[PDB]
């Protein structure tokens, strides 16, 4: 979760 | 034998690659996208950082510069999460240090806001060719 990726996270965090 | 796409995009994220080997023996689209978001079987391996598994899937095919509904590629992906290996080998396969997802970033933005300094170093002398 501690990745910045914006919004896309929702699906590859992950971090 | 059945749903080979979604079974290869479960195991390049769970960093399964003996199984990512035997989907592909069984005939698994390296280029299978998520049916919601696009994502590929590289972009997952990428985020994960699976080098292997990566080698594997350009080995065979993947589109290195694929694009899922954010705009991102792979390329993106491991410079975010700071996998230098990985950027090294996407970069030796074709990766675009130019491409921009929705919000304009780079792969080298993304470098940067994630403190992957090193990356980020590697991407701006690729930029310039
Ligand atoms: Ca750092």
């Amino acid at each position: 979760k501690s990745i910045r990726i914006g919004p896309g996270q929702a699906f590859y965090a992950x971090p | 034998g059945s749903d080979l796409g979604k079974k290869l995009l479960e195991a390049a994220r769970a960093g399964q690659d003996d199984e990512v080997r035997i989907l592909m023996a069984n005939g698994a689209d390296v280029n299978a996208s998520d049916a919601d978001v696009g994502a590929t079987p590289l972009h997952l391996a990428a985020w994960a950082g699976h080098l292997e598994i990566v080698e594997v899937l350009l080995k065979t095919g993947a589109d290195v510069n694929a694009v899922d509904i954010w705009g991102l590629t792979p390329l993106h992906l491991a410079a975010a999460v700071g996998h230098l290996e990985i950027v090294e080998v996407l970069l030796k396969h074709g990766a675009d240090v130019n491409a921009q997802d929705k919000f304009g970033k780079t792969p080298f933005d993304l470098a940067i806001d994630n403190g992957n300094e090193d990356i980020a170093e590697v991407l701006q002398k690729a930029a310039k060719l």
